[PDB]
């Protein structure tokens, strides 16, 4: 959901 | 894991290799600016600095071993701290000045928030007098990342791991000071001196986060979606 | 110039121990505080009477008296809530899941969530206390950390203070070395203890925000002293 | 001015 979450998951 | 198996020199090499680049601001001396525009310069710079910080965090030994939920939490707590210590690090060789970007040098007299500037100036002045090394800097920055939000079930297993990695960086710092010919007494003192800075960096972060909140409510300074989500977690 | 530097480590320890402020009591009302008016009233009242002792304690801290009056004021304005909090988590060590504000006033987190914002401050204070208990924090270490907070928290806002801070560092290492800790265990424990101070600063700033909100809402009256401490912050 | 100014005096 979070932007930080998506970018860390990359 | 791999973070615990690293030597002190391997730890330093890893941190130096993972160092994020220095970005430029959108500052234009031929363009007029306003209190809000100069604020936009900092937030915009910080926004695309976060994308580099995220990839920097992944390459910090022990960080990727943590759950994605904990990685998110640690960055939400320390992102402004990490930005600020990065600022005062590159502002060292500029007495009475803050180097936000190579094309953006600001002194106390451009206080659009004097109090935060003076604190950053003092912190940078402290680094200059201590002759802070780049090797010490990347250790301190990684410490902030792992420590700033470690105090917020089998989850405890991760907390101890962070504590273990934190101890490794401590040995790494001592290793550097010993390599620099400092006496055992001087090593303890310098270590203490360096870590006491982090209390102030934490203080400047909390003060800055409150100003970031006001800029949101006043709704004139452009704040990116990422910065808003960062602020939202701090005001959770 | 300053006596604090000629002090030996054991003399530094003895000076800090002897200067320790008493553990004050809250009102002997057997009522469990749940209302934000009842709880925060007790916390502010307790803070009021403790601040008088803290000032007296601050004077007896080696190096503090050598500073100008304005510098002494500034340091206390910056660190007073940190000092109260580190005192809280110290005496709350032997009471896991509880905060010992006073021997007759123990607050758990279930009371904290009856006040908006406090339950996170409580949880942060509880975590710090448990962290101290797990590090087996000694009283001699505690009095060093508290003096560090007093001297460090306002330093920027001058070589003398840095020299005293170094003395306390030597004193901390001295204590750990007396406890039989190896050199590695000495600089690791020192690092661990000093990293707690960043979180203590965090809780103080958060606590100062809540204190300011109480002044605005105006329901819990604040003493003139607490108001001047709060104004100094903002 | 400040109460702290006075209490620190003795
Ligand atoms: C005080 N301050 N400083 C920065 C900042 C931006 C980039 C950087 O590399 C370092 C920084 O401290 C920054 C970014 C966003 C918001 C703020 C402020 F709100 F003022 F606290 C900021
Ligand atoms: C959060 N908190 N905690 C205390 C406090 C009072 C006495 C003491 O010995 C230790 C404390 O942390 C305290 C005193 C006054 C106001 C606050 C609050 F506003 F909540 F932050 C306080």
């Amino acid at each position: 959901h979070k932007i930080l979450h998506r970018l860390l998951q990359d | 894991s791999l973070a615990l198996s690293l030597t002190a020199d391997q730890m330093v090499s890893a941190l130096l290799d993972a160092e994020p680049p220095i970005l430029y601001s959108e500052y234009d001396p031929t363009r007029p600016f306003s209190e809000a525009s100069m604020m936009g310069l900092l937030t915009n710079l910080a926004d695309r600095e976060l994308v580099h910080m995220i990839n920097w965090a992944k390459r910090v030994p022990g960080f990727v071993d943590l759950t994605l939920h904990d990685q998110v939490h640690l960055l939400e707590c320390a992102w402004l701290e990490i930005l600020m210590i990065g600022l005062v690090w590159r502002s060292m060789e500029h007495p009475g000045k803050l180097l936000f970007a190579p094309n953006l040098l600001l002194d106390r007299n451009q206080g659009k928030m004097v109090e935060i500037f003076d604190m950053l100036l003092a912190t940078s002045s402290r680094f200059r007098m201590m002759n802070l090394q780049g090797e010490e800097f990347v250790c301190l920055k990684s410490i902030i990342l792992l420590n700033s939000g470690v105090y917020t079930l089998k989850s405890l297993e991760e907390k101890d791991h962070i504590h273990r990695v934190l101890d490794k960086i401590t040995d790494t710092l001592i290793h550097l000071m010993a390599k620099a010919g400092l006496t055992l007494q001087q090593q303890h003192q310098r270590l203490a001196q360096l870590l006491l800075i982090l209390s102030h960096i934490r203080h400047m972060s909390n003060k800055g986060m409150e100003h970031l909140y006001s800029m949101k409510c006043k709704n004139v300074v452009p704040l990116s979606d990422l910065l808003l989500e960062m602020l939202d977690a701090h005001r959770l």
